RNA sequence: UCCGACUUUGUGAA
RNA sequence: CGAGGCGCCUCAACGAGUCGGGUUGUUUGGGAAUGCAGCCCAAAUCGGGCGGUAGACUCCGUCCAAGGCUAAAU
RNA sequence: GCGACCCCAGGUCAGGCGGGACUACCCGCUGAGUUUAAGCAUAUAAAUAAGCGGAGGAGAAGAAACUUACAAGGAUUCCCCUAGUAACGGCGAGCGAACCGGGAGCAGCCCAGCUUGAGAAUCGGGCGGCUGUGCCGUCCGAAUUGUAGUCUGGAGAGGCGU
């Protein structure tokens, strides 16, 4: 949303072309829980339960070992970014169960 | 629409429900031949996305293939060559197990044509796939404009030329741009293009 | 062309110009650049110092177009000004990018006449030479 | 047996000439057609050409 | 190797002689391509032989920043601003590229203008004797409708050369163009350290 | 060929 | 002789033992790992895959895999 | 005992499909060594020869989980250039592409998922008729563990008007 300073070197370093706002595209909504897919996923979760590695994460979070939970999720899922997301879901399941 | 519920359940393979149901099925497949015709897909929702329809002309087979790597089949583990080529045991087949299963089915059923296959089970020594095949001589297939293409002669034995979904996986066609440009049109076509000595008439 | 080759002048002469003692054999000395550190070391050291070893850092996926900076010297700037524009000249203003140039360098003498130069880049001496002639520089992109 | 150096198809058959040099040659061959002595030297019978 | 030569690097250690590509079919390829162009021209008699209309784009990368060329097709936003439905555009000789986007206004306007110039030159034949359709042309316009060859709408590569005559003011001088280039480079390389100190 | 880990691999008692 | 286009305004579903990670082998110009394969682990939906040096954090650019067909230039 | 289904068995049952051949080009697997390194083991020969399969008049690929870093481009294929370059390599011998740019030629589509329930609206076969590569009628069957139609992210559904 910012035009460049026309200098060929520096922070912006480019030709000035009076930029415009890009319109929304359908693919902007990818990976977005809409409805009725969360419902189906949530219903299957209570029918199926939790994987044993997910339970091991949950018991680690109950005793406050949040760093040990991240290392177990990293071992299982293989990626730090996925481990962070999986721990957050595990914490929310405890948070929802808290009420 | 119940297909989403079925699909979501099959994503939880480690639940008590799926583990029990898969364990009983895995036992029963072990008492059957390695190539068995079934009257109905076990995973109908997974079959819909891969092209299966509940019509006369679509048939489903369960194929059992052995797990593990590819030992070099030389008479005593003896190689006559340089030590770079002396390995025997820890080598790997270049095609996946899914393509091996549908290639066995194609050889057994020459009158049919493989659509694709999906994973079904495994224990330790066997992997199970269900392969969808089409009877391209049936009028229901010949009159359906969405499956008519399979009746044309250029699609004969596509499982043997690496043209199914499993074949595109091991051919390196499940990615684009750099990291995959050497696989198009094929790796051998790419290699031949780079070996050419172009001797123009005005050089 | 075969008629002018020296092999045609050596017909009837036994060894074809290769000697009776040190004959023409297949590969005495090896093939290609063989032995460049063992029996061809003097040749490699004398005519190609620098050949072996590793200096500098690697650049994975080094695209040439990133380093594309064509340059032009001040001594050539006035050839881009047409005759009728110089007669009218106030100073002509030349955008060297319209002639395929990025940076202006300062080799050679400018005439003692003002000129305005538009460029993405310029050296310090080229700028000093342009200002000494009564001209100016405008930085563009 | 087999020929010593068997003739291959990737010999250089066609030859490149600079476009400018080709135009110079044509202009030089065009001007030679106007002096009658060089035409006779080529064997043309032009004794009765006006 | 015996004298002061270059170090030889001949890539001829494989079976290169089974992969020699000669070009003795080059004049035959030229005739086959010419013949198909004439057959294609007769197959579409009034339609232009140069294909559908193309937009104007900047070549990417810093080496070719300043050159314009033909793109693949017009954006969905350009067609909407010119009034041409995206389903109609391919059928009347306009290329559509749903992948491309419009990030700057000037690139977009020049392409919209290009479509308007094309629409003033396009002559549409009714799909029947009755001209019940709206976009069709008058009988006079159809009565003289020939086939154009080559590029009916050329693309200009690069900004046209133009040496202007200007008065050099006192602010045009003493601008210190080299100093500006160096200070802006410094501001770039000092940005991370400046932001670190600012956070602390 | 021996040897260890994982997989095949489930259930309940102290 | 109804449907589509266009102007305006609340839902919007998109492919799983698959992706991805580890390791082993092979292959590549791809170098803390280019593709592929076996085995082990094993996903997500304010998400996922890339930006040619492994890592964490903050921004930015860019795409949407795991179903299918497709002339021409060769 | 009469029944409904599931799984399976046997048929010289009615109608159909497959196997082999060819090698120039094309698709898949499998896979050396001679050779070079003036020795040789990694490397090279070569992801080649041989070996086992699969097609067509072309094949394969193909419509971005692509590039880039630009004022950004926009499916596949082929040519020129990139370029003997980045990289790789007892960093030895050697090896070695891609992006941009210019050409040839250009074209984008179909599904699954929620989406008949005021009516499986879909399909095949037997028989009969005809205007006959098909259409209609009737009777059986397939199919609800889903045929048809709508929809495919560039969207789309729904609502309101040309
Ligand atoms: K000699
Ligand atoms: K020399
Ligand atoms: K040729
Ligand atoms: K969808
Ligand atoms: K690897
Ligand atoms: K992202
Ligand atoms: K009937
Ligand atoms: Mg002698
Ligand atoms: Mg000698
Ligand atoms: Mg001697
Ligand atoms: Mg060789
Ligand atoms: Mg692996
Ligand atoms: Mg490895
Ligand atoms: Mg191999
Ligand atoms: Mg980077
Ligand atoms: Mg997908
Ligand atoms: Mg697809
Ligand atoms: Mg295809
Ligand atoms: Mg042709
Ligand atoms: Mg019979
Ligand atoms: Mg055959
Ligand atoms: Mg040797
Ligand atoms: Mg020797
Ligand atoms: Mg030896
Ligand atoms: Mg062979
Ligand atoms: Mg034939
Ligand atoms: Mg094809
Ligand atoms: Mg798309
Ligand atoms: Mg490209
Ligand atoms: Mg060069
Ligand atoms: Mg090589
Ligand atoms: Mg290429
Ligand atoms: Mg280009
Ligand atoms: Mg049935
Ligand atoms: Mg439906
Ligand atoms: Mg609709
Ligand atoms: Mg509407």
């Amino acid at each position: 949303s910012q035009p460049k300073s026309g200098l060929f070197v520096g922070i912006n370093k480019g030709h000035v072309v009076t930029k415009r706002e890009l319109p929304p595209r359908p693919s902007d909504r990818k990976g977005k829980g809409t409805k009725r897919v969360h419902f189906v996923r949530n219903l299957i979760r209570e029918v199926a339960g939790f994987a044993p590695y997910e339970k091991r994460i949950t018991e680690l979070l109950k005793v406050g070992k949040d760093k040990r939970a991240l290392k177990v999720a990293k071992r299982k899922l293989g990626t730090h970014k996925r481990a962070k997301k999986k721990r957050e879901e595990m914490s929310s399941v405890l948070r929802k169960m808290r009420s | 629409g119940a297909y989403k519920f079925v699909s979501e359940l099959w994503r939880r393979k480690q639940s008590d429900v799926m583990r029990f149901v898969q364990r009983v099925r895995c036992w029963e497949y072990r008492q059957q031949p390695a190539i068995v015709r079934i009257t109905r897909p076990t995973r109908p929702d997974r079959a819909r996305r891969l092209g299966f329809k509940a019509k006369q002309g679509y048939v489903v087979y369960r194929i059992r293939v052995r797990r593990g790597g590819r030992k070099r089949p030389v008479p005593k583990g003896i190689v006559y060559g340089k030590p770079k080529h002396q390995g025997i045991t820890q080598l790997k087949f270049q095609r996946n197990k899914r393509s091996v299963a549908e290639e066995r089915a194609g050889r057994r059923l020459g009158g049919l044509r493989v659509l694709n296959s999906y994973w079904v089970n495994e224990d330790s020594t066997y992997k199970y796939f269900e392969v969808i095949l089409v009877d391209v001589a049936h009028s229901a297939v010949r009159n359906d404009p969405r499956i008519n293409w399979l009746c044309k002669p250029v699609h004969k034995h596509r499982e043997l030329r690496g043209l199914t979904s499993a074949g595109k996986k091991f051919r390196g066609l499940r990615g684009k741009g750099h990291r995959h440009h050497k696989n198009r049109p094929s790796r051998r076509a790419t290699w031949k293009r780079n070996q050419t000595v172009s001797l123009r008439r005005y050089r | 062309t075969t008629r002018f080759k020296k092999n045609r002048k050596k017909r009837g002469h036994v060894s074809a110009g290769h000697g009776r003692v040190g004959k023409h054999r297949k590969h005495p000395g090896g093939r290609g650049n063989a032995g460049g550190m063992h029996h061809h070391r003097i040749l490699f050291d004398k005519y190609h110092p620098g050949y072996f070893g590793k200096v500098g850092m690697r650049y994975f996926h080094k695209l040439s177009n990133r380093f594309y900076t064509p340059t032009v010297n001040v001594e050539r700037l006035w050839s881009m000004v047409p005759s009728e524009k110089a007669a009218e000249a106030k100073a002509p203003v030349v955008d060297v990018s319209q002639f395929g140039y990025f940076k202006v360098l300062g080799k050679g003498m400018l005439p003692e006449k003002p000129i305005v130069v538009k460029a993405k880049l310029i050296s310090k001496i080229a700028e000093k030479k342009i200002k000494a002639a009564g001209g100016a520089v405008v930085l563009v992109a | 047996g087999r020929m010593f150096a068997p003739t291959k198809t990737w010999r250089k058959w066609h030859r490149r000439v600079n476009v400018h040099l080709r135009r110079v040659a044509v202009a030089s061959a065009l001007a030679a057609t106007s002096v009658p002595s060089l035409v006779l030297a080529r064997g043309h019978r032009i004794e009765t050409v006006p | 190797v015996k004298h002061n030569n270059v170090i030889p690097n001949g890539h001829f250690k494989k079976h290169w002689q089974n992969y020699v590509k000669t070009w003795f079919n080059q004049p035959a390829r030229k005739q086959r391509r010419r013949i198909a162009r004439q057959k294609n021209a007769v197959k579409i008699f009034p339609r232009p032989t140069s294909g559908p209309l193309r937009p104007i784009v900047q070549c990417q990368t810093r080496k070719y920043n300043m050159k314009a060329r033909a793109g693949r097709g017009f954006t969905l936003e350009e067609l909407k601003s010119a009034g041409i439905p995206k389903k109609l555009a391919p059928t009347i000789g306009i290329s559509v590229d749903h992948r491309r986007k419009n990030r700057s206004l000037e690139g977009m306007q020049s392409n919209i203008q290009r479509l308007k110039t094309y629409k003033a030159k396009l002559v549409i034949f009714p799909r029947r004797a009755r001209k019940v359709k709206a976009g069709d042309s008058t009988p006079e316009e159809l009565a003289n409708a020939t086939q154009v060859q080559g590029d009916y709408m050329p693309i200009a590569r690069g900004e046209k050369r133009s040496v202007e005559v200007v008065k050099v003011t006192e602010e045009m001088k003493e601008f210190k163009a080299y100093g500006k280039l160096r200070v802006e480079r410094m501001n770039q390389r000092q940005l991370g350290a400046r932001q670190k100190k600012a956070a602390e």
